[PDB]
């Protein structure tokens, strides 16, 4: 029942989706912006479409309205969001169902549930999973801050209240430089993400980052496809990954 | 159809038919305007002419010129424009004898044509006989009636009703007789086709006045502005009650085109009746057409002034200068006044006939012919037995364009025909019906397979041209999607062109560089075509093949003969793939006014020859290979 | 006033070709009562309605009109005398002149005009936007070289619009040389 | 034979009936007659090529070719004398 597919994305992943799509005899639609005008991925689908010349630089793979209207113009059954743009965006997927188009991903409730790093942690606690201490929720002021700081432990890390890019975090080791941390990494979590809601948890020393792959269908069956070791990081940012872990 | 017409009669406003997609560029730009340029403003045009009567966007020369010169399917032009402009009537001009073609046809060709043209979008057929012969107009009319569309019954205008000394025949009473008669044939609308712009302002007023009195049908006036009096004419037509007039946008108007709709708009301020259109959007339409028109500069008409000598000689449309061009080809350029005069005289020699394609070519041909052979009205008859009249005129006197209002001079006919029988009946009645099945059979065998009805009559109508359109389509695919500048010029080094195939399907093409020609006159083009490097090979036609670059002889290879010095090929002597002995002459060069005959080292089969007579050569150039 | 000043002839000079046919009728009509001067009328066929303006003025009793020979007529020139001669057939008043001689002159000027092709304007079409902006004879195209000659020739839309506005800004003036400069 | 199309034809006398001049620029494809041959009105004299279009130049009347100005593949401007006939 999927006949047209649009990818709300660029580059390798876009192309990758286009490959699977063709392999399933599904027609493909690409979107592109002004300077992507040369990007390979745009030439590798069956139809391609400029996404608002009105739009600007990078803020144009992000324009929900202008992109759904493009989908509507080509009768698209389904949108693949790839990763890293609207892929984690609540509303985008809502406007998709609201307009007869099948968002290619989790259920609306799921994006909301993990759409935020507190909720994620709360949802986890209820699923009865081990989790990092830290705080019951977000933290404004700095009075809020010093409290938990002189209470449990001292290696601690204040961090962004969402988003999968490790740019807005910062680690507190010792008494005082706590000052900066809160702010330095509050409104540098600003420029990175939407806002700068930030909390603090334990900072676990010398950890390995292991992630598990899951897939499920629309009929209650779910498998995992094992781990990846993503511990080789520069920022808090993945540089080399291995599957499965060693 | 009946109801539309009734509707028109009610309208206080003057309605208009836009001729920009057809008549305007047929007159001004040799009918060269491409689908591409029409399509791009179709959505604007739909808005502008929302209350227009119709758009004339088909017929006349467009069928044959689209398929032939522009290499594009006139059927696509109609179907695309039809989808884009779903709200105004589409009108075409249909000559009664042969619809849109170049010949005579059995009646089933007329029927099949109108049948398919109705189907694909055409709502109004302006039917006209080139001799105002009603009888020839009955086949087309029926076909339009059975198709459910609107049949527009046309009278062509000649002479001058203001002037009783002009004709005893082309009178107010003739035109009234013809209109009343067209009405009984049950046409929905009376059209007056003033193909030569002969309808002087008062004439129009008197003429439309009478017809409105005479017939209950709505009247559609069509004129060209070639005397410079077009707007005046329409103005008077309007005081007399005319229902519809044919106009063009300012920038595609004037001279031998339709009168300007933008002008007509303002000309009428302060008068009883009002043109029904958006000027705001016609100024806009005008600007677009003004720029696009520049794409077509190579086909601009010669004409640049009003010409009132029209009222003596009556050469319709462009003819008063094609014929001048034509007269120059025969040494008569200094004597064009004598041709303009012979044009008129030949008209009376022929009974005084209506002159449009194809009758006007007849009269033109005779005139050229008579001045060329120092001939007059008497000697044409006296020496006629030993004269070779133009094929067009023998065709005319044979009955093959139809019956002229006044009949044939029996003696003149005798002399032109030299025995040959004339038709006693309209030409189409003589012809066997076309077996359309046999035609499908053939086209499907020639092509892929799947062939349509539009393929079928297109072929019947235009066998050669159709065939050729098809070879072109096989070679280059759909030319009609190129933008006009690219279509006419190609691309310059460094350009990126953006061809639209379909909603979200384009080709981005960049031309990078072109190589010098290889030994065969082939240049290598380097493109990029969306995202990928691409190389194409094209044959150059030099003017002089001294430009061509020859590969270098492999020196450590006994098969390659090299150029031992500069010079010229004075004579090629052996050809590719051919036997020669040791010490055979196979190429004579010239060094510095010195012969030397490059000869074969061993017994050989000549593998290659990279040279023609009078090619440049430089030291170390591969001239020949031998096995 | 001009009659009072002792001018022998009253001329209406329509430099921008803005005298619409009906206007021409009513303006020459009234003037013919108002004063005893004969009326000499001058127009430019830039809108494409010059002949019509002439015919209406003639109905209204105009005395003299400025015309040009066919091949040197039309668009921003005067209307064609050759055209008017016939245009008037059947109407009350006839143009006093020799068509046959005029056809002859047209032909002469036709070839001669060829010597001057480096000098023709781009103007090749009537233009009825003159009624919004009011630029007299030349200007419209002149004032286009100049606007590209300073990199504004991509929004001559706005120049045209500013031209009109400047006009009212200056309290709405007559526009010929040199007021149109 | 260093220039071949860089010879200069004279200009046809426009007021001489026996002078045939070029009507536009282009190319001689094929000379079809010699100085001396007799011809009939309308005979092929010359095939030229303009911008990828072939025009055939014809005898204006019957007569005698007196000079032929061009060779296959020469180029010509409007006004160049191509042929004299009597
Ligand atoms: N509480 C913590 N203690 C120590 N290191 C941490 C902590 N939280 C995050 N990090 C570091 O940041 C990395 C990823 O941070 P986080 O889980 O917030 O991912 P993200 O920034 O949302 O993006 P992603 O997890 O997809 O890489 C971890 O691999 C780890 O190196
Ligand atoms: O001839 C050289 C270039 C090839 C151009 C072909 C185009 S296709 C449309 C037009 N009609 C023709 O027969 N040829 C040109
Ligand atoms: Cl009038
Ligand atoms: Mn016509
Ligand atoms: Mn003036």
């Amino acid at each position: 029942q999927i006949k047209k597919l649009l990818v709300a994305n660029r580059g390798e992943i876009a192309i990758r989706i286009f490959e699977a799509a063709a392999e399933l005899d599904i027609s493909t639609v690409a979107i592109y912006s002004n300077e992507d005008k040369s990007s390979l991925h745009r030439y590798k689908a069956d139809e391609s479409y400029l996404v608002g010349s009105d739009l600007g630089p990078a803020e144009s793979y992000l324009n929900i309205e202008r992109i759904i209207d493009v989908a509507k113009q080509a009768n698209v059954d389904a949108i693949h969001p790839g990763y890293g743009f609207l892929s984690e965006n609540e509303q985008f997927a809502r406007r998709c169902a609201e307009e007869g188009i099948k968002f290619i991903g989790p259920h609306l409730e799921h994006l909301d549930m993990f759409g935020d790093k507190v909720k994620a942690r709360t949802t986890a606690i209820k699923a009865d999973l081990p989790v990092i201490p830290g705080t019951d929720g977000p933290i404004k002021s700095y009075e809020l801050a010093k409290e938990f700081a002189e209470e449990a432990g001292f290696p601690l890390m204040i961090k962004a209240t969402s988003g999968g890019g490790g740019k807005g975090m910062r680690i507190v080791r010792e008494e005082s430089e706590l000052e900066d941390a809160f702010h330095r990494a509050k409104s540098e979590a600003e420029k990175s993400f939407g806002n700068s809601e930030v909390y603090i948890e334990r900072y676990i020393d010398n950890p390995k980052h292991i992630e598990v792959q899951v897939i499920g269908d629309e009929h209650g069956n779910i498998v995992h496809l094992f781990e990846r070791d993503c511990s080789v990081q520069r920022r808090h940012q993945k540089v080399v990954e291995v599957a499965p872990s060693v | 159809p009946k109801g539309v017409a009734e509707w028109v009669k009610k309208q206080d406003d003057v309605l208009l038919t836009d001729t920009t997609f057809r008549d305007a560029h047929q007159s001004l730009l040799a009918t060269r305007v491409r689908t591409k340029d029409m399509i791009n403003i179709a959505s604007k045009t739909a808005d502008v002419f929302k209350d227009g009567f119709s758009l004339e966007m088909w017929g006349g020369a467009t069928f044959d010129v689209a398929y032939n010169f522009l290499k594009e399917n006139p059927w696509e032009r109609l179907e695309r424009l039809r989808k884009a402009i779903p709200n105004v009537l589409f009108q075409m001009l249909l000559r009664a004898s042969n619809a849109v073609g170049y010949k005579n046809y059995p009646d089933n060709v007329i029927h099949k044509f109108v049948q398919e043209s109705a189907k694909a979008g055409i709502d109004v057929f302006r039917i006209f006989d080139s001799l105002n012969w009603v009888d020839q107009m009955k086949v087309a009319n029926e076909a339009v009636q059975e198709a459910g569309k609107i049949s527009e019954g046309t009278i062509c205008y000649t002479g001058d009703i203001l002037n009783p000394e002009r004709s005893n025949i082309y009178t107010l009473e003739y035109y009234v007789k013809l209109a009343k008669e067209l009405e009984r044939e049950g046409f929905h609308i009376l059209a007056i086709k003033d193909m030569a712009g002969l309808l002087k302002p008062k004439a129009a007023y008197e003429l439309i006045g009478e017809l409105k009195s005479a017939v209950d049908l709505p009247i559609h006036l069509h004129t060209h502005d070639t005397s410079g009096n077009g707007l005046l004419t329409y103005k008077q037509a309007i005081d007399a009650g005319v229902d519809i007039i044919d106009t063009a946008v300012a920038s595609m108007s004037g001279l031998t085109s339709q009168p300007s709709a933008n002008s007509l708009y303002y000309a009428l301020n302060g008068f009883p009746r009002h043109l029904r259109t958006d000027i705001e959007g016609m100024e806009s339409l005008s600007h677009y057409w003004s720029t696009v028109r520049t794409y077509y500069s190579d086909f601009e008409s010669d004409i640049k002034s009003p010409n009132t000598e029209i009222y003596q000689h009556e050469m319709p449309g462009g003819q008063y200068s094609n014929l001048s061009q034509q007269a120059k080809s025969l040494g008569l350029g200094e004597r064009f006044d004598e041709v303009k005069d012979m044009y008129r005289r030949v008209n009376f020699l022929f009974g005084d006939i209506v002159k449009v394609t194809p009758s006007s070519k007849v009269v033109g041909d005779m005139a050229l012919y008579m001045v060329q052979n120092d001939l007059d009205e008497q000697s044409v008859i006296t020496d006629g037995y030993k004269l070779d009249f133009p094929e067009s005129v023998v065709s005319f006197f044979k009955g093959e364009i139809g019956q002229p209002v006044n009949g044939f001079n029996k003696d003149l006919q005798a002399v032109i025909l030299k025995g040959q029988e004339a038709l006693t009946a309209r030409p189409g009645e003589y012809l066997e019906p076309v077996d359309f099945e046999k035609v499908r059979e053939l086209l499907e065998e020639e092509q892929q397979g799947p062939v349509t009805e539009q393929d079928i009559i297109s072929y019947v109508l235009y066998p050669k041209v159709y065939e050729q359109y098809i070879q072109t389509r096989n070679q280059y695919g759909n030319l009609s999607l190129l933008d006009t500048p690219t279509f006419f010029f190609g691309m310059r080094n460094g350009e990126t062109v953006e061809i639209e195939i379909d909603k979200g399907k384009r080709l981005i093409i960049k031309l990078e560089t072109i190589s010098e020609p290889d030994e065969n006159g082939n240049r290598t083009i380097y493109y990029a075509m969306n995202g990928q490097a691409r190389r194409i090979y094209i044959k150059d036609e030099n003017v002089h093949t001294n430009a061509n670059v020859k590969p270098k002889a492999d020196k450590s290879n006994p098969s390659h003969i090299g150029a031992q010095m500069p010079g010229s090929v004075t004579e090629v002597k052996v050809s590719v793939g051919e036997t020669v002995k040791a010490n055979q002459p196979l190429l004579i060069t010239e060094a510095m006014k010195m012969e030397t005959t490059i000869q074969a080292p061993f017994d050989g089969v000549i593998k290659q020859v990279t040279v023609n007579n009078g090619d440049t050569i430089a030291t170390g150039d591969l001239l020949i290979e031998i096995e």
